[PDB]
């Protein structure tokens, strides 16, 4: 995987180039927002169980066919695998937030997921819905002004949302 | 590639864990380091050509036979001199990349892994490069944490060569 | 036991490597955190007895049946109430340990690994403990990084139970 | 393994006790001098190849029997092994310095080593001498007032010497 | 899925062996049980609706808080009541399946593997289900080998939950 | 794999359905004939070596090309593989007779077998011929009225034939 | 392992002997009490979770030092391992009852156990107490006259008792 | 040793499982089989001496050269004749053991594993023993399940020899 | 296929090494022996027809029942005699191949591997073939090193059958 | 793998044929030139490191793009892999020369190699060029008239050339 | 230790087989080679002292800085000169051992394995030894097979260093 | 392992010595007996099945308790293992003869064999008797005056005997 810093370096090496004063400024920006970034990671993580459970409950309520006998989420083993997948995606998304780069999420989580679900007969559109519900709940908790020094986290939230969207689009 | 952040993520992932305050500390340490790290990378890149040329001359001066003996592995031809300053430039650039990510990762991935095979095959002495690297240390004009960090990566390369 | 320092060493060791600036950053991050962490450990220790008893009472108020239903798994006897306050004290003590080492290590090693088996066998509801944990979070009286860190461990335990 | 913080926790847990306000101050001390500790680890590590090389040279000069034909360090394979052992001990000692606890060294390096040596016919007393030489060099490098903010590192050098002494005593 | 017959086959297959009188005995034991097993499945299926609603009410009676406390995990709403009756019906249907194949296979494949994760995530208490299973055992009205067999699977689920 | 009972249950669970009083009658019929089924398994199994050897001998007699130098069954190693395959197919067929379902045969023996033979240059059609000879010998042995309580095993013999035919068709 | 039948065969073969008419009668006798034996196995197994929990609870009440901090059963991991040991012993005992021979219990459970506990610092005598508690509970449940065809299971209960005693004796 | 009972136990043990109704069925099959199994063992044992002698004579008649040709592998000498009836008695005895345990286990452990090596080394023909086994089968005098079971073990041996 | 040369190569390969004087000595040995071996192979292929026929007759003489006893495994029929002569011809041809490559390779690949399964299934006696092989050794008309080499392959096959 | 002798045998067996008096003559001719063959192997092997180094140097001199930043041979890891491949091919070629058959070269070196380079983006035509340089150097050393008994090895050098050419054609 | 004979045995042993004419050919090759090899070992030994000092001088001529530069790794002091002639003597002695056993085994076991580490650690250039080896080759005075074999081992060492 | 030449080298290297006179010219002597050594290996090997079978038959004839029920050679699996060991010892002895050094026999065959037999209840004393019988047969075969150029193989037979004697001694 790459973090934000390593991504720049790898694109520089293939050019035999030094990191530009420009790219340095962009990395300096990320560093300046570093504490906000870790607050977001801590907050989403500290609510991981509820985020998954609440998103799954809502999903099954909107799509009762998923849990009716014969449905993909029917039986304990399948229900548990479903909940596990939700937790997995949330986990890899937080890795991407922490690292400031999507490679971890794409490489170790999204790669081949669509095709896996195809082979199993798991409905990807439904997974994408579950992922979007986690996204909204996660940003909501991350961006709550209560209990944190006041300041603007808008760019971070837009970045957080892009990682969730990438996950959803990978299986939609 | 390895950095303090990707190593934290990797450790967590291998354990199937969410990140915790453990990895938060890693990141604060990274962010604490990065300002002086980036400054080092900036200054070094600005002095890179001067440093590489200076270091090559330091090598020729420590080991004069390197500019006298014939052979493709030596700097007795213009082609050889050019190879040599190029190589030292590679080392310097790698040091900057380490300063950018806060670890040896880039130097390992791009330079150190396989360096042994290259020097054996092309009959280049590690001591030449150790002398070059010592010149860079004595001349980058860095100070404070920027210096301690850049020197750490330079000394890392020296260790790998010795 | 996992801490930020032992994890850094473990990662280096598994690669057969000396420590580098990567691990230095980990330790700086640790040392930045450790002071607010030890402060939280100390504050919690002083309030531990009050927090445990107050947390137990909060559980009984949420789930009154735990004080009336008959069975060794409930607090409907003095022995049962004592067990419960003990248990909550354990949680609080594990949180201070986590603050002391800068990670979930102590909670994992001493409490979380095996908790599901204990709760199943002795017929104790994870929900009882989540309510107790929410009470300590609302009453420890910490702020700044001391609260942030202490709460991350409390929430880690809530996550383990749900 | 334990670092210094974890060691204290384990001693406390076995008694079901909150760490003593006294124990807290001792850990807070290590924290206070953390920058010094990390300078020591950085400097020793940064000179690792030289520390091993010079200590081994010195050992062989003092004990020519080791390198004479039939000697335990005679032949390229055994010499390489001998050099490897020296580097391994130095590395594990730096792990102990970094962590502020000897457990990593004892558990992953020293445990079983004397017995390994006796079985091979490697002279542990000689290994102990080489280790002492590494010690004297490591502390000299770590405690050099040049190129660092001036201050007192005496208690740290004493801790560092203790780890090296631990390793030597284990095979002497 | 596992049954006495497929188990017998898997054992032989793993050794690369034709079947022998060992597996003949397995089958004769299976065929001996099947008649009363199939009778149990038939009778349970006829009482299923009544057993499931009767068992649900038995749970509400033992744990009266489950019909008043607010929460999606509780049967304090009609939705919750219906979920609960559905779940108990699942346990009953699984018991009939085990009677049909002569083993815990179906119960394992469809219900027990993963059940702990479900109860943790959705905050459902295993004790609730144990009480439901006890009621079914008291009210199925089976006798003889049909009862012994049906009860073996009911008690297997109880053991899984405790 | 499934046996006859498990097959019905799996089909019911996907519909959330209790097994019907009708499906039950059908399982009762199988149980009623269970002893006949076990005699058939016993008898074919007790003659497994002869059924294989005799079927192979007749095959090579009908198709001398198989054993002629250059033939697929030429050389000791290839003849042994050929005899092994005959015994493997017979073995999996008896498992199917025993469990009253073809799944064990399909899943662990026949799946990918055509492809395998095709890639080796092994003539599937000849294998099918061998299997058919085993089928005829097996049914004659299983349905021999000597030494067994007299009854009607025609349904069972039809079922037994269907497994052999499934095997033959999978490679022909 | 041996079951009761295999045990007698192994002893005969070492003597080149046919099993005697009298050994056959003894086997016929255990066979005659087979369904009693199986009821016993089913009853004990069907209560395995309660037998373990209740015996552990009473053990801890009798020896509070086990669960006091620093005790061998203190911390969740040690408690869980302790419960697991209790269930393992019960499980292997039921295997012995089922097979009518102690070999399974001896070979796969008791062998080397006393030594394991001694190394760990686990109090063997305390485990023995827990096992004795399981014995009493198990026998009381197995020998319950309600819900079973009335008859004499006195020989069986003595055999069962003997397996629990053997386990208890191995770690006492 | 493998028996229907040890095999049931082994299967459960490998899965870390308590026994269930699946294994109950195995035992009921075993107990249903044991009556006639034990009867076959007793009756064979009583006829053992006569079956073994008669079987060796049937072999001598089918393969006359076996009592004619010189060689340690043949029954042309008294010693050879004695080895032969001894060997045939071993098979008969193993059959009785298989009937006692309800499986091929004793036959496998004591006779079949390694039989190929023995016949190759000592130049004994498997077909001699097949003939012997056919004679035992035609002359043991057993009926019903006793005969079916004993014959299954005899045919098992014949298979292993062909 | 194994030969002195491919085995020399195989050894070097698995060690990732270039060939050395060790393998040169292997090839020198091969090339020296090859003259004799090739001579043996030519001469055998010329006597093969009458050697195979003569050896069959030697087997019939040693084992008279082989032409009187009824059965597909015997040479009491013309088809049986033909199979037998063919088989022996197979052994002789493999021996020529062995002489050609300087090792047992061809004989292993094409005949020895699986031979035990063939003789078991078709009820052919290894002793028949040992007798044929002895006849071939005593009558091939080779002398000196040619004979010593061919005899070693013949005795290899005998060892394999005994 | 086959050597020249084994190749002939494998072609004869599938035809159930004895090796012809003519094929024997051919093999006889190879044996006759055996010492020349071994000189060539020894001579090429004895210069393996220089052959690889000099060919590699010439390749990169002719195609600087290979070692420019971003080039397939740029970076120590990729440079090392490239040199390794050169050594590997030379090694397998010497194997073919020694055994008098290309099978070892085809089976363990060349098979799939083109596809491997395609997946990697490694320029096969550049590999072909390096392989041809090694060829030129190998034949020059093997065919040096100095320090060997004088004779004609022209046929041998052509055979040697064919193995290098087979290698170059496989990656081109 | 690798030699033609131990390699032959190792190959047979890994396949659990007795030795065959393949290994006989290996030994014949070894035996025909040994005369020339033992003669090379004797002659090299007799010139050993002269060759080592001559070789050392050759290295000093080709790399003159080696006798002028200050450093423990150089031959500027008598001590350094003595180390150098000793090392070269080691190479020559290993060459004689290779000639004794007909393979590279001795040189691998005693010198090549770990040589890279030694040269890196002590800052000794492989090129120095390559030059020493070139001198030995040009001055040993060997002819015929003795020279070809001895040179094979010398070139093997040169390859290992480059 | 060592062969005779390698053993000499290792003794020399441990003293930093060139090959000595007593070692040199001598080795020449072993080389000069090389064809006789290979005759011995070939003759013993070519009769390996008979040597094992005849020695086993004689051992069991002499010690009938080994094959009576309860004997260590009783049952097919034990008989088979017994014949295997005899074949194994003979095999390793031939390696010793071929290489002219006992190390192959000691390192891979004899080391820990005595201890293995003691653990299994195998009577080492009886194994030694079987080995002695193979020795006698093997030497008679190797030293047969027929079918070979006559000469003195006495020193060789003495060496062969010593390898057999080492093996018998190791287990007796
Ligand atoms: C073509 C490649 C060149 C060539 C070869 C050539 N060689 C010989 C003769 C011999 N070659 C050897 C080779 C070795 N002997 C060894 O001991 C070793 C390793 C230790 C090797 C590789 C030997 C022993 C001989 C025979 C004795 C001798 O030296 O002459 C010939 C002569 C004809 C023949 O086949 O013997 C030839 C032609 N000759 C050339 O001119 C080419 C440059």
């Amino acid at each position: 995987m790459y973090d934000a810093f390593a991504k720049v370096v790898s694109q520089a090496d293939s050019r035999g180039a030094y990191i530009s004063a420009s790219q340095i400024d962009a990395l300096s920006a990320m560093v300046a927002d570093g504490s906000k970034r870790l607050d977001a990671v801590n907050r989403i993580t500290s609510n991981s169980s509820a985020i998954v459970a609440n998103a799954a409950r809502a999903l099954f309520a909107e799509q009762p066919a998923l849990i009716a006998p014969g449905g993909n989420a029917y039986t304990s083993r399948r229900m548990a695998a479903c909940l596990r997948d939700m937790e997995i995606v949330l986990r890899y998304v937080t890795y991407a937030i922490y690292s400031g780069d999507a490679s971890i999420l794409e490489d170790r989580c999204l790669n081949g997921l669509k095709e896996t679900y195809l082979a199993l007969g798991t409905p990807g559109s439904s997974v994408a819905v579950g992922i979007g519900k986690m996204k909204d709940a996660a940003i909501a908790i991350a961006n709550d002004p209560n209990g944190v020094t006041r300041g603007d986290c808008s760019a971070l939230m837009s970045e957080i949302g892009s990682y969730f969207d990438k996950a959803a689009a990978a299986v939609a | 590639m390895k950095t303090p952040l990707t190593e934290a993520v990797s450790a967590a992932d291998s354990q199937g864990r969410f990140l915790s305050t453990t990895e938060t500390q890693v990141a604060f340490g990274r962010f604490r380091q990065a300002t002086s790290g980036l400054a080092a990378a900036k200054a070094l890149s600005e002095k890179a050509e001067s440093l590489a040329s200076g270091a090559a001359n330091a090598v020729y001066s420590k080991f004069p036979y390197t500019t006298s003996m014939t052979g493709a592995n030596y700097a007795s031809s213009q082609t050889g001199k050019d190879k040599c300053v190029r190589d030292i430039g590679y080392y310097i650039r790698m040091v900057t990349y380490c300063c950018v990510v806060g670890g040896t990762g880039p130097m390992d991935d791009y330079l150190v892994a396989g360096i042994a095979e290259i020097n054996r095959t092309f009959d280049l002495s590690p001591s030449w490069y150790v002398e070059a690297l010592k010149y860079v240390k004595a001349n980058h004009g860095l100070s404070g944490d920027s210096a301690v960090e850049a020197n750490s990566y330079i000394d890392y390369a020296i260790n790998a060569l010795s």
